[PDB]
């Protein structure tokens, strides 16, 4: 099976700049049967280039491909907002068609600290014997953030999960939601619930908290 | 226009069988290959194999030989993908794509297949109530926690879709129980909290569950 290795894995650039994606094959492939695809979050992939050099119907002039043998590259000259997405190379020379592992291309912008909010468990959920506490980090950049949960100052481990939105199409920021889940019994035996947030745009950790009852 | 219409989302337990379909139209079906492509959650694309309906010539990628059957019924321009016995790692989006000298030049929307020992369950929708600890000088954050449902997906709207500015609906997380949990939040002026009702509208089609939850400050 022909292994395709893309470079780089992630790419942060601003609109108007140039992106150059590379893809190396484990053996020589005819340039006639090489392709690049684009996939935006929640959508099917779309063909960009075939024959390494030929633009698919409706694909802008700023995208261009080249290469032969084992080395192939895709270049996007004057980056636009719609170009910011995941890219995959592909060979279809072999009967066994293979793809590179992908390159995620995201928008680079001014560092922005998250706005942090904390949510106690609802009366509805507590009645069912469980207590979920949610922490929200809103509209921040870059994507790298760190959430720590604390119950009466004890660091919580293995009882929380988080997820992060796709880069926002308007402000190019991310948001993160983290849920700490404890039983009702444990929730009502502790008082101070704190979400401690660290991020490049913060000079020191931000801690939002509430006290059960108050 | 070249169209590729795929069958609806599927949910199965391990060991069970499954057939999904891909109907091509707007081109001569028997002149082109059809490819099946797997995309596991948060992962890349993998070719599973190709079929030429006109001849029923088939080549599988070495990895999928024996695990799946690709077939086609050329008279009704439909291609199929079959498993005798599903396992958890068959959970993915499955795309069909027309294949020719231009590679994979047209793609279907994709069929979601979820495989788990968990059983279909609708969500509990809890309010994420706005308060002093969820306001940042003028701006307030509120939301809904859509908890303990299976399988994906759920959709969330606010005030029957009249509110879209500043809404963030986060990707679900898969809990240790095998049930998903999702949060959806919106940021609003804190002055509007007293003068408006905020309702999240949650639909989980797989369980036929619709829920509208008012999120009031307290
Ligand atoms: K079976």
């Amino acid at each position: 099976e022909i292994v395709l290795t893309q470079s780089p894995g992630t790419l942060s650039l601003s609109p108007g700049e140039r992106a150059t994606l590379s893809c190396r094959a484990s053996q020589s492939v005819s340039s006639s049967f090489f392709a690049w695809y684009q996939q935006k979050p929640g959508q099917a992939p779309r063909l960009l280039i075939y024959g390494a050099s030929s633009r698919a119907t409706g694909i802008p002039d700023r995208l261009s491909g080249s290469g032969s043998g084992t080395d192939f590259t895709l270049t996007i000259t004057r980056l636009e907002p719609e170009d910011f997405a995941v890219y995959y190379c592909q060979q279809y020379d072999s009967s066994a068609i293979t793809f590179g592992q992908g390159t995620r291309l995201e928008i680079k912008r001014t560092v922005a600290a998250p706005s942090v909010f904390i949510f106690p468990p609802s009366d509805e959920q507590l009645k069912s014997g469980t207590a979920s506490v949610v922490c929200l980090l809103n509209n921040f950049y870059p994507r790298e953030a760190k959430v720590q949960w604390k119950v009466d100052n004890a660091l919580q481990s293995g009882n929380s999960q988080e997820s992060v939105t796709e880069q926002d199409s308007k402000d190019s920021t991310y948001s993160l939601s983290s849920t700490l889940t404890l039983s009702k019994a444990d929730y009502e035996k502790h008082k101070v619930y704190a979400c401690e947030v660290t991020h490049q745009g913060l000079s020191s950790p931000v801690t939002k908290s509430f006290n059960r009852g108050e | 226009e070249v169209q590729l219409v795929q069958s609806g989302a599927e949910v199965k337990k391990p060991g069970e069988s499954l057939k999904i379909s891909c109907k091509g139209s707007g081109y001569i079906f028997t002149n082109y290959w059809i490819a099946w492509v797997r995309q596991m959650p948060g992962k890349g694309l993998e070719s599973m194999g190709i079929i030429y309906p006109g001849d029923s010539d088939i080549r599988y990628s070495p990895s999928f030989q024996g695990q799946v059957t690709i077939s086609a019924d050329k008279s009704i321009t439909t291609a199929y993908l079959q498993w005798s016995s599903l396992k958890a790692s068959d959970t993915a989006m499955y795309y069909c794509a027309r294949h020719d000298i231009e590679g994979f030049d047209y793609w279907g929307r994709g069929t979601l297949v979820t495989v788990s020992s968990a059983s279909t369950k609708g969500p509990s929708v809890f309010p994420l109530a706005p308060s002093s600890k969820s306001t940042s000088g003028g701006t307030a954050a509120l939301g809904c926690l859509v908890k303990d449902y299976f399988p994906e997906p759920v959709t969330v709207s606010w005030n029957s879709g009249a509110l879209t500015s500043g809404v963030h609906t986060f990707p679900a997380v898969l809990q240790s129980s095998g049930l998903y949990s999702l949060s959806s939040v919106v940021t609003v002026p804190s002055s509007s909290l007293g003068t408006q009702t905020y309702i999240c509208n949650v639909n989980h089609k797989p369980s036929n569950t619709k829920v509208d939850k008012r999120v009031e400050p307290k």
